């Protein structure tokens, strides 16, 4: 009932590819839900202007 | 209920509040204070954090 969120924000010195190295991802958040969860999707911001 | 203000005791307005305390199957919630007292140094002890 827990959901654990985890996370890191490293600078790329590229755009948009996946690099190589290693960096450890430290505790964001804890949320007592009791949510069940078996699918999950993204969010993006359009193109309009 | 037409109430007044000189309306003997048993007829005047009383407000009642009905709290339920639940326990479904969740990881926890709320629940009393905690009461943290003074931190000594340099001496045995018994502690608890
Ligand atoms: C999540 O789904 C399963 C389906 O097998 C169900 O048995 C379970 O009770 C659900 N979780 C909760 C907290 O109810």
């Amino acid at each position: 009932g827990y959901f654990k969120i985890y996370s890191k924000h490293t600078p790329i010195n590229l755009v948009r590819d996946l690099p190589q190295g290693f960096s450890a991802l430290e505790p964001l958040v804890d949320l007592p839900i009791g949510i069940n969860i078996t699918r999950f999707q993204t969010l993006l911001a359009l193109h309009r202007s | 209920y037409g109430f007044q203000p000189t309306n003997g005791v048993g007829y005047q307005p009383y407000r009642v509040v009905v709290l339920s305390f639940e326990l479904l199957h969740a990881p926890a919630t709320v629940c009393g204070p905690k009461k943290s007292t003074n931190l000594v140094k340099n001496k045995c002890v018994n502690f608890n954090f």
